[PDB]
RNA sequence: UAAUAGCGCCGCAAUUCAUGCUGCUUGCAGCCUCUGAAUUUUGUUAAAUGAGGGUUAGUUUGACUGCAGUCUUGCUUUCUGACCCUGGUAGCUGCUCACCCUGAUGCUGCUGUCAAUAGACAGGAUAGGUGCGCUCCCAGCAAUAAGGGCGCGGAUGUACUGCUGUAGUGGCUACUGAAUCACCCCCGAUCAAGGGGGAACCCGGGUUGAAAGGAGAAGUCAUUUAAUAA
């Protein structure tokens, strides 16, 4: 449901220069606590084993941080900024992973259960019609399935006759009378085998990085590299690695994740003004579109309305929730604070715009309130609690607000949507009890006036990857692409499936489970690739590039999530299924709405 | 690059004979002397790019002639590196 | 002179139905006048797409209250228009070349005039090949993909752009030339700022192109250029 809108800020430079000098020196203890977890820590590998980070340990290494001769300097609301990010850093990175290491084990299982029809005939000293009645059995016992056939492997090895239940496995847990082509088995085994070493080659992972912005490391290495000597070809590339890097320009941003540590006023002209927690004397001055100034106004409304209130209002429903400040980068010459642009981006949850949607969020917080002060029930646990019912008390008390009625659309009526690489989105409307479409959209309906824009990302993408090429062959430093094209025209898309919705009263909006198509892709044309040129890895390399390529340019993720943003602003559900793999892009539409309406019980 | 006069220098001084066109000794000096002309400007234009593949070229060529130097003979590569400054 | 072919787009033409068009049998009959899918065809002063590089806190996509009245902000992006340029000297720096053959995701390709030296001057995005483009093709060059041939000197314990060199082509910093616009004209402000004067049309007020947004951090991938190494 949230969005994040953006203003500049201006202000004089003595308040933009101080506020850079705080960052720039703000964004050093960033690299210094990730540094005393990247080598430091010694619990690090109970961590990756868990895959989660401790919720206090990044505040236990800043805290004695914060005398440190070099940090001290800095708002308490600063520190509670670099504890944020690096904790999100972590917290990030080990979640990332943990996944890795769940996929490796989750396929070398896999590895060790396929087996061809020969070898379970060996493997059991049995027929394989003994192994299809056996299969049979099985199925009868479990009739979750895909997952209980995987536990019935890996529990009950029944004097090998878990051979029968890899038998189900890889025939997509059914019976097949079919026997199989050894070289169609070499194949499929040998993707396998493929994903599995990519797997533990990415199973390893360079440790997260801080964005040194003191050149230092760059600088002596220079000093070293020109005036000595190296002792190994390993030192000389050392340096030649270090030398290589890009050095970041810009400190990381301030977060402040509580919506009260911005203070809204109006200013004599009769602009709008913010200020911050800690850095209270530096006012700064909104600029924005009239597009987006409802919202800058509307946070003036709601820091009004509780002052004017003696506090009896929460800002558990105050539209804003947190507030990113960052330096966008500028051009040409000049000191940073007057070469970059401060811009703050604002977190907000869309449905505490209209009263009807603070009602929905009045719900969500109370009960999940209520639940965390049962689950609790020590000194400053107790004076938690009184945050807490004092927010469960004064929740209740509503701000003047605007008026929608909630958009609702009939239960039975679906729109699915089929993404793939020729066609990156189609849609069939099917009412589902009369298992009727009641209309289908090709792209050429479906963003209408703007169909120039495919052809134009297609021309735009070859033409400025071949310019890229000449470019970097001169060290020229212009390097562009399509990449805000694309986000447009998954965008433009994203408001037409959801216009299409409402059109037709539809329930929900119906997404394909595509998941990780790129490496499924790279795997299986590896494993092809390997038998057309054997021994020659640049031929392999080279096989089908353009449409490896083309797999790694789809944009599927980027238009799944504009269609849910869009989609869950209007209120509109959305809802899953598998994406067949024959029929036509309509066909497929069709097929997945009806899935989805099935998956229902 | 260095000028022609300075080339002249150069091999006049590091060579063993006026007719030494390319020993080691001449070779490691004059990338010695690009080296250090390179440096300065690098360090202050640090957005040219096409000036580090130079330097990363130039000091590698160094170390492999000075390599090689050692193995064939250690008093040469010692006056050497004591003539260049090098550590 | 040449560019025949191949590949990707753009419509144009059917042919086949529907997500469309007439009925009531709310699911059939019927056709292609539209709006759309599929195949196949085409290159016709057909039609439609059409990447030389740049320019505005531009306009419209906005909020609230019963389609009328108030308030309005200049954020981040995608197009369509319009206008401007096809650059100047002052340093620093990378790469490339004894000389040859093959010729690469190699460079170059417009109109007019003077020279017919390789370059100036004046026009300009129609700019080699086709309806429009390419890593494809044609023409010239090719040292700056790569491989091979090979001359004289230095080194020769494996190192050797390491010699035969003043030009070619880039990179970066400082100053500078034009547009600094959204119907034109003029005076200004760019961490802010607006104001003044007209042309045209509609029925003294408007009009004088539209459209989108959930943002940050970190890891990872694919290709694509450089460097190092066996």
């Amino acid at each position: 449901s949230q969005i994040t809108i953006q203003a500049r800020l201006i202000s004089f430079e003595s308040n933009r220069q101080q506020l850079w000098k705080l960052m720039a020196d703000l964004n050093t203890p960033l690299i210094n606590e990730l540094l005393c977890q990247l080598g430091q820590h010694p619990d690090f590998e109970k961590w990756q084993q868990k895959g989660k980070l401790p919720s206090t340990v990044v505040s236990q290494l800043c805290q004695p941080l914060k005398t440190d001769p070099r940090f001290a300097g800095q708002p308490s609301r600063l520190y509670m900024s670099a504890i944020h990010i690096v904790d999100y850093i972590y917290k990030s990175w080990l979640a990332i992973q943990k996944r890795l290491q769940q996929q490796l084990d989750g396929k070398t299982r896999w590895l060790e259960m396929l087996n061809s029809d020969a070898e379970l005939v060996e493997l059991s000293g049995d027929t394989l019609e003994a192994i299809r009645v056996k299969a049979a059995e099985i199925l009868a016992i479990a009739m979750s399935l895909s997952k209980t056939l995987f536990d019935a492997y890996q529990e009950t090895e029944d004097i090998k006759s878990r051979s029968a239940i890899s038998y189900l496995l890889k025939n997509g847990c059914k019976l097949t009378d079919k026997e199989e082509d050894s070289e169609k088995f070499a194949k499929r085994r040998r993707q396998v085998e493929i994903q599995i070493q990519r797997l533990t080659e990415k199973l390893i992972s360079r440790m997260p990085k801080g964005r040194d912005l003191t050149n230092a490391k760059w600088l002596e290495t220079l000093l070293t590299a020109t005036t000595t000597v190296a002792e190994d070809n390993a030192q000389a590339k050392r340096w030649q690695d270090i030398l290589l890097t890009r050095s970041s320009s810009l400190p990381f941003p301030l977060v402040f994740e509580t919506n009260e540590d911005m203070v809204w006023s109006k200013n004599q002209k009769g602009r709008l003004c913010v200020h911050f927690n800690g850095l209270s004397d530096l006012i700064f001055e909104v600029y924005c579109g009239n597009r987006q100034l409802h919202w800058f106004q509307r946070f003036l409304e709601d820091q009004q309305t509780k002052r004017k209130s003696k506090n009896q209002h929460s800002s558990g429903l105050f539209t804003l929730r947190n507030g990113h400040l960052v330096w966008l980068e500028g051009e040409g010459k000049g000191e940073p604070w007057n070469l970059h642009h401060l811009t703050l981006y604002c977190c907000v949850d869309n449905r505490l715009w209209t009263e009807e949607g603070t009602e929905i969020v009045r719900q969500e917080k109370a009960d999940e309130i209520t639940k965390f002060i049962t689950n609790m029930k020590s000194d400053t646990q107790q004076a938690l609690i009184q945050r807490k019912q004092s927010t469960l008390t004064r929740i209740n008390n509503s701000f003047e607000r605007p008026s929608q009625p909630l958009y609702q659309g009939q239960s039975h009526i679906l729109v699915g949507v089929s993404l793939g690489l020729e066609k990156p989105a189609t849609v069939a409307v099917v009412d589902a009890i009369a298992n009727k479409v009641l209309a289908y959209r090709s792209i050429k309906q479906l963003l209408g006036d703007n169909y120039e824009l495919l052809n134009r990302q297609r021309r735009q993408q070859q033409y400025l990857s071949h310019e890229r090429h000449k470019a970097q062959k001169n060290f020229s430093p212009n390097q562009f692409g399509a990449s805000e094209l694309g986000q447009h025209i998954d965008r433009l898309l994203a408001k037409a499936i959801v216009a299409l919705a409402r059109t037709y009263k539809a329930g929900s909006i119906v997404l394909p489970k595509l998941g990780d198509m790129r490496e499924v892709v790279q795997s299986e044309i590896q494993a092809i690739a390997e038998q057309k040129f054997p021994g020659y890895i640049e031929g392999q390399q080279k096989y089908a590039k353009q449409y490896r390529v083309n797999v790694h340019r789809w944009s599927y993720g980027r238009l799944i999530q504009s269609i849910q943003s869009k989609a869950a602003q209007t209120g509109i559900v959305i809802e899953e299924g598998k994406q067949p793999i024959r029929g036509s892009p309509h066909d497929k539409a069709k097929e997945l709405a009806l899935s989805a309406y099935n998956l229902r019980l | 690059s260095l000028s022609t006069e300075a080339t002249a220098k150069i091999v006049s001084e590091f060579g063993r004979d006026a007719n030494d066109t390319g020993s080691t000794e001449v070779q490691v000096a004059l990338l010695t002397a690009q080296i250090n002309h390179l440096q300065g400007h690098f360090a202050e234009h640090k957005k040219d790019h096409h000036s580090r593949r130079g330097l990363l070229r130039m000091v590698s060529q160094r170390r492999k002639l000075l390599d090689y130097l050692k193995r064939k003979d250690v008093a040469r590569y010692t006056q050497l590196i004591e003539r260049l400054g090098l550590r």
